């Protein structure tokens, strides 16, 4: 939804309907600094989420040595060595699909088929 | 087990034993082993009480 | 100087023979704030040295902003004497430097 | 608007800007770089505090002091009851007509007074000075001055 | 177990004033934003501040403790999957040689 | 060696020019660049003083109004007691922030309040640029974050624990607009803008 | 000398250990009367284990090979050996 | 190194999953009320609400701990002063001897000398506290969105082993502690009645 905040007192900003132009105005309830809103969405409640499953991942995940060792392609660079883990999320209802990255490039490649 | 890896779902890795008592029992099963005991116990250790309880 | 606040009857004026105003014509100087190891510190924050003398020199390399310490010999010999001024920010805001005087109550 | 809100003034003066945020590195290719890595590892290695301290005499000599003992304290340290029983006070039956006029010389001086002020000012003893106070004077009850001597109405004219 | 000894514990001011002489930044003037990648220093579950470069700081620690500058009942892990650097000292702590 | 550079030499202070006075680290808190020669309403005064019941305190300019305004109209003991130990330096430390510092212009419009700092204060050294480009330095003792107060006409108290106790319904969005077009508890810098235009009118 | 180090059970989770140096270290017909060794396939351990029969306690280091009973006969063995009879001091 | 009096700080999560009024309170010792989160860190001097889920969040990119913190900046919106917030905190204070301006340095003496006192007792380390809060916080909320599950408490690492060492330690602590009561107790006496 990418919440946007005042320039001022840095305050997050909150959306006004107005009856002169009919558009999407975001203003601080503090210092009444106003901008145009980007985007129509103002809110976003996502039930099913994928996001959190590549997380966690930084630039030496590799150095992990309790972290498994595969042999996977790697289609950004065709490497031959690689970890592995499973969705980083804990709920009950996530799969086993692996999140294979490679060591070369830092590539996140998965290992599901139907979306492949 | 720190003997592991992370996310190993292999057999082994999550308390299956193999070997039989006649070939002794490497130390993951062991430990393994240990805990479905010590679940035996503390479940006997429990289940008389609460059952004298009923039956009382 | 324990004083009453919102004072009206310009009290302040007979008590206080200096100024209350802050004085801003020090603000237009630039000053580097400068983190040392703690053994600099010591030698560069006891009040029984530091009597006006010269510690070393500062070459600004200007090829890459690359700046550095060129220590005198006047402080030890087991510590190092050149040194690399990192510098995270190149402009540094809403950030300044003031000192505290007391005020004269005589007079 | 309220006059009052207990301002400290001092004389404050900006003294420059900052705009660059500096810290000190050591220089890696400097001689003298090890001698501070082996000075944080001797920082890291040294230690604040001391063991116990193990007393290695013989222990009826070190209980020698303790208790049940010879050794009385000779230390003055608070020794509040002997210097506080040193000051004794002794005072014999002066006259009746002076020590009237004593107290009548007080009670012009300030009316309201106390047993133990007026004993203290006068030197007498108590059960005379007692006699010589009810004879002349009264001591108030419900007042605010209660619990000390103030003279008759009687003599208050003179 | 037989192997299994228990830390007595040691002060953790000294590791606080090492990790504070070598570029763990001090949490006061710590902005996330500028700083997203780096990695958050506890010691004894006191966060003390950051550092940029966990992984140099965490060898350099473990080969003091293997040369036995830094007591070995010290236990320090990092955990790299939400950047953290736990370090711990205090008593109580059971652990076995390796 | 060359010299490709400008090695400008580093001195330090004297002594004799660091007792009774204290050259403490000033810091404010805002998103954007905050500078006491041109966004301060001149002269700016810094002083420690008590920051409780703020919103009722006038600022320099309407106390030099009211000053020259009344310069035209006058023209059973309990003996022994327990002693807590405590540390000489934190209670020095703890009398003097007892009032924090605060630095506000003369109209008002920028009040900002100290609060002290003591994480890495001693660790901190000053290389203030001389006027020839050389270094003195300057070791700095205490460093002071300092944030603006009453700048977008903040509130009392107990009107906001009314709206949040649930008698009442729903807070409403824009409160504080709907009162500012009332015109009650606005601005320091607002309240004495009213005071010095109805006296200037006159 | 870094020879052997101090691990704990926070430590214990950022690590790999081996079981055996001369089993799971080296690169990699078998007695069938052996029980079954898995190598685990993976070489990147920081630690080995120094012996895997210190995990037990005192009273379970008595019993003789405790890896070929049930557990539950060990804890009893481990209990019971309390309650042994003989010298507990030469005094 | 102090007194070893133990100090238990719960930052709750109010509301279920299914309501969609999920504020977050805390529960400060020596409070009766559990008080929000954003009147904390704007009594910790964190007035402005940017920094105050800068705190909380660390990636800009988490959109959805900020979608459900919004409601708790939302609740503590109408306090946006430091000091409205010192009051509010220190008015719940299970003291009721303080008037009402000595409101403020109850709460500051509250959120110093017993706020994760872990960290430190001296002042001037709000800053620290307030970070340490949002790291709490940030976890709790972790948990809340289970990006990572709830804490296993039979973790043999979580766990510390009292020996004849810290026992006899804080034994002799309590000992000592009443030792020195009825020493100022016998010296206390021995000035009031002067019995030497
Ligand atoms: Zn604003
Ligand atoms: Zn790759």
């Amino acid at each position: 939804t990418t919440f946007r905040f005042c320039r001022d007192c840095n305050n997050m900003l909150y959306p006004r309907e107005d009856k002169e132009n009919n558009r999407l105005l975001f203003e601080c309830r503090t210092c009444s600094y106003v901008e145009e809103a980007g985007s129509p969405l103002v809110y976003r409640h996502e039930l099913i989420t994928n996001i959190g499953e590549t997380a966690g991942v930084v630039q030496d995940i590799g150095s992990d040595p309790t972290l498994p060792r595969s042999d996977r392609e790697c289609p950004k660079c065709h490497s031959r060595e690689n970890v592995f883990f499973q969705s980083q999320q804990r709920r009950k209802d996530t799969s086993m699909v692996l999140f294979f990255v490679c060591l070369s490039c830092s590539h996140i490649f998965t290992s599901d088929q139907k979306n492949k | 087990l720190p003997h592991f890896s992370k996310d190993d779902y292999s057999p082994e890795s999550k308390g299956f034993v193999e070997n039989s008592y006649l070939r002794g029992l490497t130390p993951q099963e062991f430990f393994f082993h240990a805990m479905g005991g010590r679940e035996g116990l503390i479940d006997t250790a429990v289940k008389t009480a609460e059952t004298g309880y009923i039956q009382r | 100087e324990v004083f009453d606040g919102n004072d009206i009857e310009n009290n302040e004026t007979k008590v206080y023979e200096e100024s209350l105003d802050l004085d801003l014509e020090r603000s237009n100087r630039q000053v580097w704030l400068v983190r040392l190891p703690m053994f600099l510190a010591e030698k560069w924050r006891d009040r029984n040295n530091l009597h006006g003398q010269e510690l070393g020199k500062i070459r600004i390399n200007k090829d890459g902003s690359k700046i550095t310490l060129l220590l005198n010999e006047n402080d030890n010999d087991s510590i190092p004497h050149e040194y690399d001024l990192e510098l995270t920010k190149k402009v540094v805001e809403n950030e300044y430097v003031f000192t505290e005087q007391n005020l004269k109550k005589y007079q | 608007y309220i006059p009052y809100v207990k301002t400290i003034p001092k004389k404050t003066a900006i003294v420059g800007t900052v705009c660059h945020e500096c810290q000190v590195m050591p220089s890696m290719n400097d001689p003298n770089y090890h001698k501070i890595v082996e000075q944080r590892r001797n920082i890291v290695k040294l230690n604040n505090k001391e063991r116990i301290t193990t007393l290695d005499e013989t222990v009826g000599v070190t209980m020698s002091h303790t208790g049940m003992s010879m050794r009385s304290d000779n230390s003055n340290f608070l020794k509040v009851g002997r210097e506080k029983a040193k000051s004794n006070i002794k005072s014999i039956r002066m006259p009746k007509k002076e020590i009237l006029d004593y107290l009548f010389k007080l009670f012009d001086e300030y009316d309201y007074w106390s047993l133990k002020g007026l004993k203290e000012r006068t030197r007498q003893p108590e059960a005379h000075l007692k006699e010589c106070l009810d004879k002349v004077a009264t001591l108030v009850k419900k007042g605010p001055y209660a619990f000390k001597y103030t003279l008759r109405p009687e003599y208050k004219k003179l | 177990s037989l192997m299994s000894c228990i830390s007595v514990g040691t002060d953790p001011m000294p590791i606080i004033t090492f990790l504070s002489e070598w570029g763990m930044e001090p949490l006061e003037d710590y902005v996330p934003h500028q700083s997203p990648d780096a990695t958050r220093v506890f010691v004894n579950g006191v966060w003390h501040g950051v550092h940029r470069n966990p992984a140099r700081l965490m060898e350099t620690l473990r080969t003091l403790r293997r040369k036995g500058d830094i007591n070995p009942e010290v236990s320090m892990i990092r955990d790299i999957r939400e950047k953290e650097l736990k370090i711990f000292t205090d008593a109580g702590r059971v652990y076995r040689p390796l | 060696d060359p010299n490709e550079y400008n090695e400008f030499p580093l001195r330090a202070i004297p002594k004799e020019d660091l007792e009774n006075m204290r050259t403490h680290l000033l810091k404010f808190q805002s998103k954007k660049k905050i500078n006491p020669v041109t966004d301060f309403h001149l002269p700016v005064r810094l002083h420690r003083k008590d920051t409780r019941n703020l919103q009722f305190q006038l600022t320099r300019a309407e106390i030099v109004q009211r000053q020259k305004e009344i310069s035209e109209y006058k023209k059973l003991r309990r003996k022994t007691r327990q002693l807590k130990v405590l540390d000489e330096n934190a209670k020095k430390l703890r009398f003097e922030e007892f009032y924090p510092w605060v630095m506000e212009d003369f109209d008002g419009y920028n009040t900002w309040v100290g609060s002290y700092e003591a994480g890495n204060s001693d660790s901190y050294v000053l290389l203030s640029v001389e006027d020839d480009g050389s270094f003195t330095m300057i070791p700095a003792d205490k460093v002071y974050k300092f944030t603006a107060r009453n700048k977008y006409a903040t509130l009392t108290i107990d009107e906001a624990e009314k709206r949040m106790d649930k008698k009442s319904g729903e807070v409403p969005r824009w409160l504080m607009k709907h009162l500012d077009n009332i015109g009650t508890t606005t601005t320091r810098y607002d309240r004495t803008r009213r005071k010095l235009k109805a006296v200037a009118d006159q | 000398e870094g020879l052997v180090e101090y691990i704990d059970a926070e430590e214990e989770e950022s690590i790999l250990i081996a079981m055996q140096p001369e089993d799971l270290e080296p690169a990699e017909d078998v007695d069938p009367a052996k029980r079954i060794r898995v190598s685990h396939h993976a070489t990147t351990f920081t630690h080995c284990e120094i012996h895997p029969s210190m995990i037990l306690g005192v009273a379970a280091s008595i019993i003789p090979f405790p890896d070929h009973n049930q557990s539950p006969r060990n804890t009893y063995q481990s209990a019971m050996g309390k309650q042994a009879m003989g010298v507990f001091l030469t005094n | 190194k102090g007194s070893r009096f133990i100090s238990t700080l719960q930052v709750k999560l109010y509301g279920r999953e299914g309501s969609s009024a999920r504020t977050i309170k805390a529960t400060l010792p020596y409070i009766k009320q559990d008080i929000p989160i954003v009147i904390i860190f704007r009594a910790l001097g964190i007035i402005p609400d940017g920094e105050i889920l800068e705190h909380i969040c660390y990636d800009v990119n988490d959109w959805q701990m900020l979608e459900m913190l919004k409601p708790c900046v939302e609740d503590g919106f109408v306090i946006q002063d430091r000091e409205t917030a010192l009051d509010f905190i220190g008015r719940r204070g299970t003291a009721l001897g303080i008037k009402k301006e000595k409101r403020i340095q109850y709460a500051k003496d509250i959120l110093q000398k017993e706020f994760l006192p872990h960290i430190t007792q001296l002042e001037g380390f709000e800053s620290r506290k307030a970070f340490f809060l949002g790291y709490m916080i940030n976890r709790l909320l972790l948990c809340a969105l289970d990006r990572k599950d709830q804490d296993d408490r039979d973790h043999f690492g979580k766990k510390r082993l009292d020996l004849a060492g810290p026992l006899l330690a804080q034994l002799f602590k309590t000992l000592f502690k009443k030792l020195t009561k009825d020493i100022f107790r016998y010296m206390q006496r021995t000035v009031e009645e002067a019995h030497d």
